[PDB]
């Protein structure tokens, strides 16, 4: 939780750098907005690198993406 | 010109240059009618007008294949895009995604 | 929130500023200044006497030096490597690459994260200190290592 | 829960965008120092337009169909007269309302509904404040646009790519009957709107030092 | 044994922020446009040769002023003890004058004012009848 | 034993540079329009100077928004002056405008001259005590 | 491999006795397995799947320096200045390829190869 | 890549090599895209040089 622990603490925020700013003028290791730089390689959803969930509501379990693909991983088993 | 008067287009002529839409894309001007959207991961921001993504960055993405691409005089790229849920953006030589919220 | 990253993965300042103090107050001279941040070693508590060779205590000094540079993102390091006037200019330039060449690519090896590493020597041509009454004990013969922090 | 976090939402909201137009308001003279109108203003007082250019242009169609091109220009709104010069005002400044009374329907009576209406209170009030966060960066990039558009007009005019606007006046006399007068009358008008030329000859370049 | 950097002041707010980071933009696009036109087009002359300075001339101003011309200028005139003068007709729309500045001349100042008038309204000065001359343009 | 710093000082990183844009906005435009207007040197300036005659220095007040020889026969009239005029007026009258209440009929006629632009000018002759309203073509 | 975890085990009927919650066990630990083999056979379909499409191209690459192939053809127009005094582009090229690339049949034009 | 990259020796390029006049090594900035008389025209009257067309 401790952004500025060991430090003076939290002065404010940079949005434009997505930072936060200590007392000291060292950037911590925080972020203070969503728009930053994220390393970010796993995530969640499913139809991922297609046209996602298309949004019709089924009867059936077809859960097809909209550039015609049908994931079976993201729909049941049958 | 007859009853059929199919006057035919033997010359197709030209493809479109670009859509207009991007130099107030360029500036952040949403076009009008659109919505807004939500990035996450980095410095970016987007629309959704006509179910077809507008983006904003300075950076370059790679994965889901562009239609238009505008530059401005100084570096920021705009993107007339498909949809996705996520982008594919090498950023400083290493490689990170982009999700998007909002579809 | 639960699920979205709050901070860099790995990253805290107290154990940051604890590594620096214990580096320091071990000698191994570590600068922050501006934007940039400057690690420098004698080569006495790394080499043999004029001899690219890796003391077997060093690697736990090389160790830590790892786990501070796991705590910043950047893009580039440079490693120097300079040392004293010992027989002509070509052994000298040879020592200096071979030393930083080891080094760098033990660090690149461990877990650094980067994207260029720059390794390069230049013998004894740029002293920091003109008292060159010692051999190899005298503090000019060194290797840094300088990078920018990346935003 | 959603009732906490409507009336969140509406007073971060407020809140916000009070302490935003009070910053606004304190920062005062170097802003309209910046965004000089009145310096841009022709001889006759007529507004310059706005332009917009473009690098490095391509589309696809289809296949074996792409079209490329290196430079754009193009008029966003066309030039007219101004009786006045504008300001930021009618960019930069933003409503503001006092919402006060929120109505007995959901009042917290134990300590797990008192707390979660806090958080949940406390999280619409992050949401709205965001909100207001992204209306500011959108007007920004609205003022940024249209100054950006007559500053590359004043650019291009030197540049010598646009025809300045033509100007025309008639000049009367004596006028009306002999219960109603105007003693001289002055007609103007604007005969020609400016727009880009096409003959690349007259293209003057510049060189700096 | 802390470490600091230099720089260590008030917080600020992310709404400034981007008001600055918008600025910084556009006097970059206002440099480029001002070297430009500078080095397309070659001055002649200079208004120092229709606006010479004399005595009782060097007492210093600092100033505020976003409004209207005319009365300004009748002011300072009447802080040099010189006699005002205006020619022409003031047209319908007003000429609008904003100068913000601190600690100069008179003449420098009066010269300020007649480069911001520009197109429109010019300043002569006699002193040998110490008259301070407005005239408008012929136009409208 | 106390000196305050000013109040409205930017002591602050965001306004620092604020001001910084501000002043180089003001310095660039500055430039833009002392290298945009155009002057006149005071040798060659088409204004009538002072005739500065003993029988011009009557103060008046005036006030008239209308034609041009009537008016300034009726200024000659009270400068005990003759007055004469050169060209012939055409179809559309010479308009001008002026009310004040105290200055001198040298500065009035100078205002005159000046508001008559291209079309007309005036010449003093004190030697012959005579005013002449030269046309143009 | 799309992956959302879900978190909704839908009840309809319970164990009572041993034997039936050991025969629960058995038939859980089975469905298991057979997701398992599912994820995999998943797996090896879409590994097929970059594989044909690498195969094909380097396949052409390959036949292409054989000399069966044509090479696709392209022209590319150029335009000065265009569009009237609303909006312009400054200079126009357009790049249309007519010759899709297909395979001969003169088989006396063919190349062969030796190695060494 | 070593098979398909065509290059050509520097001995005998065609391009226009540095002519190393002492009033050619000045500094400036330019934007421009369009013809080519006028830019090169404008650069041989701040070199001080005179300019023609074959």
């Amino acid at each position: 939780d401790g952004c500025c622990s060991k430090m003076g603490g939290i002065n404010y925020c940079d949005s434009s750098a997505g930072r936060l700013v200590c007392n000291n003028g060292f950037y911590s290791t925080c972020y203070c907005t969503r728009h930053a730089v994220m390393d970010l390689q796993f995530l969640m959803g499913c139809c991922l690198w297609h046209g996602g969930v298309y949004p019709q509501l089924n009867s059936s379990g077809l859960v097809v993406c909209n550039d015609g693909y049908v994931s079976e991983e993201c729909s049941l088993q049958k | 010109y007859g009853p059929n008067a199919k006057s035919m287009p033997t010359e197709e002529g030209i493809p479109p240059s670009a859509n207009d839409l991007l130099l107030h894309v360029l500036e952040g001007v949403p076009p009008p009618g659109s919505r807004r959207l939500v990035v996450s991961g980095g410095d970016a921001r987007a629309w959704l007008s006509n179910e077809k993504m507008y983006v904003r960055t300075n950076l370059t993405i790679l994965s889901p294949g562009w239609l238009a691409s505008m530059t401005s005089a100084d570096g920021t790229h705009a993107y007339e895009m498909q949809k996705s849920p996520v982008l594919l953006v090498s950023w400083h030589g290493k490689v990170m995604q982009l999700k998007v919220e909002g579809l | 929130v639960p699920k979205l990253p709050c901070r860099v993965d790995g990253a805290c300042d107290a154990t940051i500023i604890k590594m620096m103090t214990d580096l320091n107050k071990k000698g191994i001279k570590v600068a922050s200044v501006g934007q940039n941040y400057l690690i420098s070693i004698p080569a006495s508590a790394l080499f043999a006497d004029q001899s690219p060779r890796l003391n077997w205590a060093s690697y736990s000094l090389l160790n830590e030096i790892a786990a501070f540079l796991k705590q910043f993102r950047k893009i580039a390091i440079t490693v120097t490597s300079y040392s004293s006037k010992y027989v002509s200019v070509k052994r000298e330039r040879a020592l200096t690459l071979a030393r930083s060449r080891v080094v760098s690519e033990y660090l690149w090896s461990q877990g650094v994260d980067s994207r260029i590493i720059f390794t390069q020597g230049l013998g004894s041509d740029k002293p920091i200190t003109s008292y060159t009454l010692g051999g190899d004990r005298s503090p000019n013969a060194r290797v840094e290592i300088t990078f920018r922090r990346a935003v | 829960k959603e009732t906490a976090l409507s009336v969140g939402a509406q007073a971060g909201l407020a809140w916000r965008a009070k302490i935003i137009d009070e910053q606004l308001n304190k920062q005062a003279r170097n802003l309209d120092a910046i965004y000089d109108f009145n310096s841009l203003v022709l001889e006759h007082n007529i507004l310059p337009p706005v332009l917009l250019e473009g690098r490095n242009t391509l589309n696809l169609a289809d296949a074996q169909s792409i079209r490329i091109s290196d430079r754009t220009y193009k008029v966003a709104k066309q030039a007219h007269f101004i009786t006045t010069p504008p300001t930021w005002r009618q960019y930069l400044w933003m409503d503001y309302v006092k919402p006060e009374a929120p109505n007995v329907t959901l009042l917290p009576k134990t300590k797990a509904e008192k707390e979660i209406w806090c958080i949940y209170t406390e999280r619409g009030w992050k949401n709205g404040i965001d909100q207001a966060n992204t209306i500011l960066e959108e007007n920004i990039a609205r003022i940024k646009e249209d100054f950006g558009g007559m500053i590359l007009y004043r650019k291009l005019l030197a540049m010598n790519m646009v025809s300045p606007p033509y100007v025309s006046h008639t000049d009367l006399g004596v006028t009306g009957d002999g219960s109603e007068i105007h003693i001289d009358d002055r007609v103007l008008r604007i005969t020609a709107l400016p727009e880009l030329n096409v003959n690349s000859a007259e293209w003057r370049a510049a060189v700096a030092k | 044994m802390k470490f600091k950097k230099p720089p260590i002041n008030n917080p600020s707010d992310d709404a400034t922020i981007k008001l600055a980071e918008a600025a910084v933009s556009v006097s970059d696009s206002m440099l480029e446009m001002a070297k430009v036109e500078k080095v397309i087009t070659p001055p002649s002359k200079d208004n120092t040769l229709t606006i010479p300075n004399a005595y009782n001339l060097q007492a210093r101003a600092s100033v505020d002023w976003s409004g209207p011309i005319e009365e300004l200028t009748a002011r300072i005139a009447k802080a040099a003890h010189f006699r005002f003068r205006v020619l022409g007709k003031s047209p319908s729309v007003p000429v609008l004058i904003s100068i913000s500045t601190k600690d100069e001349s008179l003449a420098e100042i009066l010269r300020d004012i007649d480069y911001q008038a520009g197109k429109k309204a010019s300043i002569h000065v006699y002193p040998n009848s110490q008259v301070v001359e407005l005239r408008y343009a012929k136009i409208y």
